[PDB]
């Protein structure tokens, strides 16, 4: 299905897991039908602005243990339905 | 470094995604007339230097998602290409502005020329006379 990333694993109900895939950045082609996204244990050091664009209906975002050290101000634009954020276990020195 | 791709005349695909390139220069990529596609996604390209597009006559595919595009006059060579080479809707939804605050994730394909009528127009001949004679 087009709503699922080519490298990630999706299950019915909008749940997507992208962890343990050594992703260097956010996978492209986000869809509105995904409700929960996993991205942990990757190598996304830099987060581009508007990276999560397209998945405005997403509810849970995980970024634990992903080497985050700098997050842009507008990277989370349009994620008004997002409820759960896991930015822990990273190297964010300033927000 | 400039001229690195100069001996590579027969190129068709040149991918530079997921890199840390601050700026891409027309002198760096050189003359690539046979190049058909480019991939610059997930990079830090704020803007493309003028004249970069002029050295790629046969370029038809361009990926620009995930870049800190500062939507001003500096992207005039870029947007004009996107008007003539329409990206797919999925790709068009991922190529967005980034310049912060009042401007945010505005689609680049939605910007027309009239919305930037204030941009620097090329030097005319009537204005050239008026600025000298005023």
């Amino acid at each position: 299905a087009p709503d699922c990333p080519e490298v990630c694993t999706c299950v019915p109900g909008g749940l997507a897991s992208c962890s343990a895939l050594s992703l260097p950045a956010v996978p492209p082609g986000l869809s509105l039908r995904l409700r929960a996204l996993l991205l942990d244990h990757n190598r996304v050091r830099a987060l581009p602005p508007g990276a999560f664009a397209g998945a405005g209906a997403l509810q849970r975002l995980d970024l634990r243990e992903n080497g985050l050290h700098s997050v842009h101000v507008r990277a989370f634009w349009g994620l008004g339905a997002l409820q759960l954020l896991d930015l822990s276990a990273n190297q964010l020195e300033a927000l | 470094a400039p001229g690195t791709f100069a001996p590579l005349r027969a190129l068709r695909n040149l991918s530079l995604a997921g890199n840390r390139l601050a700026r891409l220069e027309p002198a760096a990529l050189g003359a690539l007339p046979l190049l058909r596609s480019l991939s610059l996604q997930d990079n830090e390209l704020a803007a493309l230097a003028p004249g970069l597009l002029g050295r790629l006559p046969a370029l038809d595919a361009l990926h620009l998602r995930g870049n800190p595009w500062g939507c001003g006059c500096a992207l005039r060579p870029l947007c004009a290409w996107l008007r003539r080479h329409p990206l797919p809707a999925s790709e068009a939804e991922t190529v967005l502005c980034v310049w912060p605050g009042r401007l945010t994730l505005s689609p680049l394909t939605a910007f027309s020329d009239a919305a930037f009528s204030h941009c620097a127009q090329p030097l005319a001949l009537r204005d050239l006379a008026v600025v000298y004679t005023l």
